[PDB]
């Protein structure tokens, strides 16, 4: 009912989880156990952040 | 998994005599490597006759069954001993490597060749926690196009089994630090 | 019923379950099977707490 | 409505996925990881058809 | 019917599953493959009880 009426829905991102590519003992990229969010907290607290 | 699959996977695809001639070496690889190393130089009779020398041949003729396609980068552990060094680096439970004992071992392995036999395990992967360490001196080779590498299990971790049949130059030594302790990284 | 009145729905934490991070032989975080439950009940019995 | 009539359903096959059997020294043979679709179209590109 | 009176619903344990802690190759501590149920009925074989 509220929101038949002014009222609208916002969406909000709280985190996003996503891997990155790196080689195995071939020339072969991986993908898949490789966690982007196990080095999340890491670079936020070494690093200065610049938009 | 991808690599502990495909070792599993080779120790299956292989004949029954090999497989006896692996589960021999996955406890007694001391003894087996010194025949690998020390066999040739007996009489035909003597070899032949020998009861360690067929399954020896199994076990080799494992080795030469996986050739790989391209050259790939190997790393194992090695007493100073195996390039004359007579001498120790420094004792195990030191943690520093004084700069006359890098420079000793630098001008004494600087141009020479070293020719290898017998069996050795090797990895695909610089040692780290938890890896075992026994010496202060990591090789860190390159093994060519068709080099046959027979990956297995020794119940708990994953070891490449190959047979040198070269000689080796090392190039450049430098001085490491692993997990606080100072070794020696040698290019061969 | 109850709760169309003065009554209120508290909200309690009984545990947390999380993971830390270590570098596996090849230089990378693994945050997967290193679970912080294995050692909650070695801190608390070793340490003293202090807020 | 149109199927109580005079249409019918054909049916039609796609595709078909199977395992070939290696075996080993011994006979001890394994049909498990082996997909035969790995090789369809590398059978399809270097032959021809004789039915 | 039964239960809107003086009859009550009685809770009693049958059985209990757990695990354990050890160290792995390196110095971790890993609780996922031990249980307990292996040792239970050996323990209470080779054992006198005292409460």
């Amino acid at each position: 009912k509220k929101l038949d009426s002014g009222k609208q829905i916002k969406l909000e991102t709280t985190q996003v989880s996503g891997n990155y590519g790196t080689k195995n003992s071939q020339g072969q990229i991986i993908t898949e156990g490789n966690s982007w969010s196990n080095y999340i907290s890491q670079i936020d607290s070494v690093s200065a952040s610049i938009i | 998994q991808w690599e502990k699959k495909e070792a599993e996977r080779v120790e299956k695809n292989l004949d029954t005599l090999e497989k006896e001639a692996l589960e021999l070496y996955k406890k007694d690889s001391e003894q087996i490597s010194n025949y690998s190393q020390t066999r040739q130089y007996f009489y035909d009779y003597q070899i032949e006759s020998n009861p360690r020398e067929k399954e020896y041949k199994n076990l080799r003729n494992a080795i030469s069954k996986n050739k790989i396609d391209k050259p790939i980068n190997v790393y194992y552990f090695e007493s100073p001993e195996k390039f004359a060094f007579n001498k120790e680096i420094r004792t195990e439970n030191q943690n520093e490597i004084s700069l006359e004992k890098f420079n000793e071992l630098k001008e004494t392995i600087q141009d020479k060749l070293f020719k290898q036999d017998g069996f050795k395990d090797v990895s695909l992967y610089e040692p780290g926690n938890g890896d075992e360490k026994p010496t202060p001196l990591l090789i860190h080779l390159k093994l060519p196009k068709n080099t046959g590498m027979l990956p297995y299990i020794n119940s708990n971790d994953v070891k490449t089994l190959i047979e040198q049949d070269y000689s080796i130059k090392i190039d450049k030594i430098v001085r490491i630090v692993i997990e606080g302790k100072q070794y020696i990284k040698a290019e061969a």
